[PDB]
């Protein structure tokens, strides 16, 4: 997150860290058991790490769960990043408390002007490495689909959206993606894509989660 | 060694932050960066095994 | 830099020292053979340090570079201080090492409220004198353009910004013009000018380093 | 000698360390200040000589 603030001052309970050794990519608790991240965190094991801040020391709220099933989006695409999303089952529920607990589904589409958080252990800076141990937040508006397609004419799906600055400056980064954009308690996004970070013109994309509330659904009864 | 070995490495506009190798053809050796999760060039590898063996002639 | 502390030995490889017999402003190394600093740092002869700590004493990381071309903005003004900003052309190719290296040129404006570091060998002391033989260093956030107006009205023009704290304490200082404020990882501004330091609603003023990314480039290319 | 020597030594909103003379109040000697690098005021000179001189 370039530009963002420390969450310390926030809850952010269902943000976790997909783990390969080391934090690769972000993603949301959904259910007990189950994780929303994005389809190119794609790895054949993973470990997930709930109740995480600092992700460097051991604080006493961790829970390191790992992966039993690992669900890339069917119609995911390598080129065009369309479908960027993935299911996560828990080999076993997380315990639920203050600092690991569940974000919802959306119940409608993300709306413009309208203000999310978004978190992450992502790159701090826009040029070289600041790769903080301390998770990260940042408040930014939906923008409209004219200002995204405009930003990258043609590349914008219609399972993606934008949210952040067209000034640049504030944006997720590299670490972030399958992390959670939430809007009035509802997670409405994924991190996805982007060209660089927090580039003028350039805002973060970001999976449409309302687009699979029946795929995550079935996915989930279809795995229980 | 593949031409493709004397590329810089590349991040892609993807946000995930996995460690991967490329060659670094001066330094004769493989070194890590920081690749994004999608639209990977060649000289990116899971491994310093597989970098060396491909570009670094193990 | 006055309200910051020593900076961390070979932290800030891209701060240079302008030296006239003296130390007498910063500047940043943008390539090996490029150096950003003021237009009001400017003198007809320039000696460039580069891997300096303590301006006082060798430490053996040090490169003493002759200035081959100085360039200062052709729109300079010596008394609105708009366009202060200048190139520096180094005799030699500065070697790139752990000591000394570049800083990347901003890729968006600056941003409200993310985070800078500004550096330099300037006054320690907000009245009277105190300077430093070891580089320091400040933290310190951008300000909005209504609290930068505010502070300087009509004088403030669309190529400055204001960082820091309206309440005072903590600012840069004489002997620091030229020298970086670093953004996101990025040269967002050189240290320019202000009303005292340190003083109550009196944040300094910096170039924005943005609005001049094609005359860098083209200053560049037309004297390689 | 010119008037504006009485006048005490201006460093101006600049942020350079520039070192500079000014004359001295009743010491008959120039001093040095540290001038900021813009809005000199007259008491500000560029070495000791034409600091006596201008002012002495
Ligand atoms: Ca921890
Ligand atoms: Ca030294």
């Amino acid at each position: 997150i370039v530009g963002g603030y420390n969450c310390e001052e926030n809850s952010v309970p269902y943000q976790v860290s997909l783990n390969s050794g080391y934090h690769f990519c972000g993603g949301s608790l959904i259910n007990e058991q189950w994780v929303v991240s994005a389809g190119h965190c794609y790895k054949s094991r993973i470990q997930v790490r709930l109740g995480e801040h600092n992700i460097e020391v051991l604080e006493g709220n961790e829970q390191f769960i790992n992966a039993a099933k690992i669900i890339r989006h069917p119609q995911y695409d390598r080129k065009t990043l369309n479908n960027d999303i993935m299911l996560i089952k828990l080999s076993s529920r997380a315990v639920i408390n203050a600092h690991v607990s569940t974000i919802s589904l959306p119940t409608a589409p993300p709306a413009t002007g309208t203000k999310c958080l978004i978190s992450g252990w992502g790159n701090t800076a826009s040029s070289g490495a600041d790769y903080p141990d301390e998770l990260q937040c940042l408040d930014a508006p939906v923008l409209s689909q004219a200002k995204c397609e405009a930003s990258y004419p043609g590349k914008i799906t219609s399972n993606m959206f934008c949210v952040g600055f067209l000034e640049g400056g504030k944006d997720s980064c590299q670490g972030d993606a399958g992390g959670p954009v939430v809007c009035n308690g509802q997670l409405q996004g994924v991190v996805s894509w982007g060209d660089g970070c927090a580039q003028k013109n350039k805002p973060g994309v970001y999976t449409k989660v309302y687009n699979y509330v029946k795929w995550i659904k079935n996915t989930i009864a279809a795995n229980s | 060694r593949p031409d493709f070995c004397l590329e810089p490495p590349y991040t892609g506009p993807c946000k995930a932050r996995i460690i991967r190798y490329f060659y670094n053809a001066k330094a004769g050796l493989c070194q890590t960066f920081v690749y994004g999760g999608c639209r990977a060039k060649r000289n990116n590898f899971k491994s310093a095994e597989d970098c060396m063996r491909t570009c670094g002639g193990a």
